[PDB]
């Protein structure tokens, strides 16, 4: 669980003795860890992360698609009822 | 045996603080003490909580105390009392030290110095609280303690530093009684944190301590957003101290966390994004660090919506941070396309959750930027563009509304675009090739001097610790 | 907290709550600091109108609000001008922190005029309030 | 004094209100000093409490409505405290939901949006689902239709309440001249001719006269009834470059290298 690029702070930042407690209570300051409060509190578990094949678990790339809806049906459809009105022209 | 046990953990603890009191009795420093002070703090608060509620109670008893180790056991009373190692052999020693607090000199009197030992066993108290996860009246208990002990008296450099941590404790303990269930005399309390927070201020102004001063800041910051007195806060940030000169990194992320905040309350989107970038990259990557992070990306996704911007797809996707973050991520979506109904779908699904972290208010302003990006996703698909065409596509009302909608929304410059009414078309104004208008030259002379000033503070840092070490013996 | 039933104070048109509203910003006046800074010039109208008692408490507000804002030299101005209700708070264990920085202001106006001639114990550079 | 006034605002003068009123705040200093100022509440200081609410409370209603809006902020200021703390416990009314109302409008029809939504959070803490919004929602829906940018569910939010003749019409006014001024600031860009009947049009106008007399103290030049937005926008532009600003506001080519030729020789 890593905020952005997760390399990029991995490497950025590493435990210290001296560190640890601060940041304790920097996450007991917004109180909680919020992420295992969030489950509990809307009485489900994930259905909805399964909108699409990139939200689940990033195994894959980025398409930048966001409804995942087959373009196919549409494009099939446009193609056959153009050609009948020329046909018809 | 069970002796042993308890004098082990003395015996950790006493080695770090004799390190500092030997420093202090040179001369008074803030950094050298601190890095020392936060290693002990770790080590005692995993100590408290992992060995047995009486290993704290070993300490106080056994130093001089002007009437803690009673305060102190009154605690351990109310979760099953303790009595054991309290006899001499845990109370008839000081611990050792060379003179400065050691047995036979405190008890005879030809020196005392609980100076030092009254902050720390404070610190001791605040620990044990939080790990017990418990609240009620061993709060106020520890708020009415300390308090006056500290202010009847000025403190030395060091021990204002000790005193700073303690003030944080005191207050998320008494936010969080409210949380878990409200009560009518937690809010009248609150006046009376409110006031000695501010005071506090003042009081680190004169003892010219770098790092008292900046976590004190950070905590009237917390203070006014969870009250929601935001006007007060908007005069304070106008007129701030902070300095970055010593702070650790953790309070630097805070500081400019709560920034962001207060701005976004404002309408200020352009400094709030500036801003909360900065809090993140101080912050680790670490599942310490974890819940911090997320109220942030939450307020981050919120500011970019506020913007126009829209947040990355893939942010969501590379970290695992995706069911805390899931009602940005439909509100993302949503702005994206410019569908009003998948908007108000999103905002009336999540609503409890938005609520809980207050962001529920920033996020009702994002009706309106549905609207606005869809104008401007309308206004590039198609140069000139029909006022009826508009009303079809994000489900809006007369041709005369959407007139008003652009008049308005291109004050700020969201469309730039501009409306005939004589020739029934709005007409963009974009056509790129600002590389022949002289644009860039304003550009680059900004990265210049952004990259001149990160030069500035490699200068001074890179000496600074150097210096310290060529002047310190090690040959 | 806010400041704000302490700003209606000053601005209600009676006589007698404005000589109350001096009393209570000033109680607080460690709190409310930042946000009486901006209406500090208020607090100036009511120095200069002559139908307060309190002028000398109306001074003695804007020392304590200058110090916490960061500029010390202009604190140390109408402390003076308070004139009394000054040593009343140089041995708390809380606010010494105005009185200080008056030992120090005297300092650096003792060498520029002592150069002059060795007399300088009798100038108006010198407030008398300074002295003691 | 103190219970006269309660009577003479249940009557409907408002005026006799306003008079009457520096008699009584000589007293309102007596009762404050009676509770602690809500460091403890007893049911004690809850009786004293409620003096205290109620010569302010019917004091800030009447403000308004004499058209004192400067005294109307000074009264509803001093309630503050008792509604921030001691909730559940004589802290909250049927008044209480009327008088924040009443102030939200306050600081919308001054064209503060800065000080509308940081007012905006305390109340989140206080009542806005404890109560929930039934005359809170006027000014919220407001605020909201202009920053999408549409003036006209804005006005028939606004005309619907002029139906309301109360003390909520007062701040209805004040809000539809501010919705001309703004309309006034965009039409600059938007257009650089309109006709007078087009003018009329966006202007929310029902009369041509009206139109043209709005031109005058507006600084609108209306030549042969058509408008010259392209003038005004030279005189506002050439005020922004008078200032000393000015330099450094254009950025001289000869000033950025002379930036850049001393650092690297310091």
């Amino acid at each position: 669980m890593s905020t952005d690029v997760a390399a990029a702070q991995a490497q950025s930042k590493i435990d210290l003795t001296k560190k640890k407690n601060e940041e304790i209570n920097k996450k007991s300051l917004e109180e909680d860890d919020e992420f295992e409060d969030f489950p509990i509190d809307t009485w489900a578990n994930g259905e909805t992360i399964k909108s699409n094949a990139v939200t689940q678990t990033n195994i894959w790339e980025e398409n930048w698609d966001d409804v995942e809806v087959d373009d196919d049906f549409t494009n099939e459809l446009k193609a056959e009822l153009d050609r009948y009105k020329r046909e018809n022209q | 045996l069970h002796h042993s046990e308890k004098k082990y953990a003395e015996e950790d603890q006493v080695q770090e603080l004799l390190k500092v009191l030997n420093e202090i009795s040179k001369t008074t420093l803030t950094l050298d003490p601190r890095y020392i002070w936060r290693s002990l703090k770790d080590l005692s608060s995993l100590r408290n909580q992992e060995l047995l509620n009486a290993e704290t109670l070993c300490f106080t008893v056994n130093v001089l105390y002007p009437d803690s180790s009673s305060f102190k056991k009154n605690l351990l009373k109310f979760i099953t009392s303790n009595h054991k190692s309290s006899v001499p052999g845990s109370a008839e020693l000081r611990n050792s030290y060379p003179a400065s607090f050691y047995s036979v000199n405190t008890e005879k009197k030809t020196i005392e110095v609980t100076a030092e030992i009254n902050c720390f066993m404070h610190l001791l108290v605040q620990l044990f609280l939080w790990d017990s996860k418990e609240l009620e009246q061993l709060v106020e208990f520890n708020r009415k303690v300390v308090i006056p002990n500290l202010l009847c008296y000025y403190n030395l450099r060091s021990l204002n530093l000790i005193n700073a941590k303690l003030w944080f404790y005191i207050y998320l303990s008494h936010e969080t009684l409210a949380r878990s269930s409200e009560e009518i005399n937690s809010d009248n309390q609150n006046i009376i944190l409110r006031s000695t927070m501010m005071k506090f201020l003042k009081i680190a102004s004169l003892k010219h301590d770098n790092e008292t001063k900046a976590m004190l800041i950070n905590l009237i910051l917390r203070d006014f957003l969870n009250n929601g007195e935001v006007d007060s806060a908007s005069d304070f940030i106008s007129k701030l101290e902070y300095p970055h000169t010593d702070v650790s990194s953790s309070l630097e992320a805070r500081y400019f966390f709560y920034l962001s905040k207060i701005n976004a309350i404002q309408l200020d989107y352009s400094t709030a994004n500036e801003y909360i970038i900065a809090a993140i990259r101080k912050a680790p990557h670490n599942s310490k660090s974890l819940g911090f992070l997320q109220q942030s990306n939450k307020l981050h996704c919120c500011i970019q919506l506020l913007m126009g911007d829209i947040p990355e797809l893939s942010f969501f996707h590379q970290s695992n941070m995706q069911k805390s973050l899931l009602p940005y991520y439909h509100l993302t979506k949503a702005v994206k396309l410019g569908d009003l109904k998948k908007f108000t779908s999103t905002i009336t699904k999540y609503k409890q959750l938005l609520l809980k972290d207050d962001t529920y208010q920033l996020c009702v302003r994002l009706r309106s930027n549905v609207i606005k990006t869809g104008i401007r996703i309308i206004s590039l698909t198609y140069k000139k563009i029909s006022l009826r065409d508009i009303c079809l596509k994000l489900n809006l009302d007369s041709e005369q509304t959407v007139e008003y909608m652009v008049s308005r929304a291109i004050r700020d410059g969201v469309i730039e675009a501009k409306i005939n009414h004589e020739d029934g078309f709005i007409e963009t104004t974009e056509l790129l090739n600002i590389y022949d208008s002289e644009d860039p030259q304003q550009v680059f002379d900004e990265r210049i001097k952004f990259a001149n000033q990160l030069h500035d503070e490699y200068l001074v840092s890179m000496r600074y610790p150097e210096d310290k070490k060529t002047q310190q013996n090690e040959k | 907290t806010t400041a704000a039933p302490l700003l209606a104070l000053l601005r209600e048109n009676q006589d007698s709550v404005k000589t109350y509203a001096l009393e209570s910003i000033n109680n607080v006046v460690d709190q409310l600091w930042s946000e009486i800074s901006n209406e500090l010039p208020d607090i100036e109208a009511l120095y200069d109108d002559d139908t307060f008692s309190d002028r000398e408490m109306a001074a003695l507000i804007a020392s304590k609000v200058y110090y916490n804002l960061g500029e010390y030299e202009s604190a140390v101005k109408y402390a003076l001008a308070a004139k009394d209700r000054f040593d009343i708070d140089e041995k708390s264990q809380f606010v010494e922190t105005i009185v200080s920085k008056s030992i120090e202001m005297y300092v650096q106006e003792a060498s520029k005029q002592y150069t002059k001639d060795e007399q300088f114990y009798t100038k108006d550079i010198i407030d008398p309030k300074l002295t003691s | 004094l103190t219970k006269s006034l309660s009577i003479a605002f249940e009557n409907g003068d408002y005026a006799a209100c306003e008079k009457l009123l520096p008699p009584i705040k000589i007293e309102l200093i007596k009762n404050n000093l009676l509770i602690p100022d809500l460091s403890i509440q007893n049911d004690i200081y809850l009786n004293d409490l409620m003096i205290t609410k109620r010569i302010l409370e019917v004091g800030a209603l009447a403000s308004i409505q004499t058209f004192n809006f400067d005294s109307f902020e000074n009264y509803f200021n001093q309630l503050k405290p008792y509604y921030f703390s001691n909730n559940h416990k004589l802290s909250e009314s049927d008044k209480k939901s009327k008088l924040i109302s009443l102030y939200l409008l306050n600081l919308l029809s001054q064209n503060n949006t800065t000080k509308f939504h940081s007012e905006l959070q305390y109340l989140d803490k206080h009542i806005k689902n404890l109560e929930d919004d039934s005359l809170l929602s006027y000014p919220i829906k407001l605020d909201r239709w202009l920053m999408e940018g549409s003036y006209q569910k804005a006005w028939d939010l606004l005309q619907s309440g002029s139906q309301n003749i109360s003390e909520f019409d007062s701040f209805t006014d004040i809000l539809k001249s501010a919705i001309r001024d703004e309309i006034a600031k965009n039409t600059e860009l938007s257009y650089d001719f309109l006709p007078l009947s087009n003018i009329k049009a966006l202007l929310f106008f029902n009369n041509e006269k009206e139109t043209e007399k709005f031109a005058l103290e507006r600084n609108w030049p209306i030549v042969n009834s058509k408008v010259y937005f392209n003038n005004q926008s030279k005189e506002k532009a050439d005020y922004e470059d008078e200032m000393m600003h000015e330099e450094d506001q254009k950025t001289n080519i000869i000033e950025k290298a002379m930036d850049y030729a001393i650092s690297i020789e310091n």
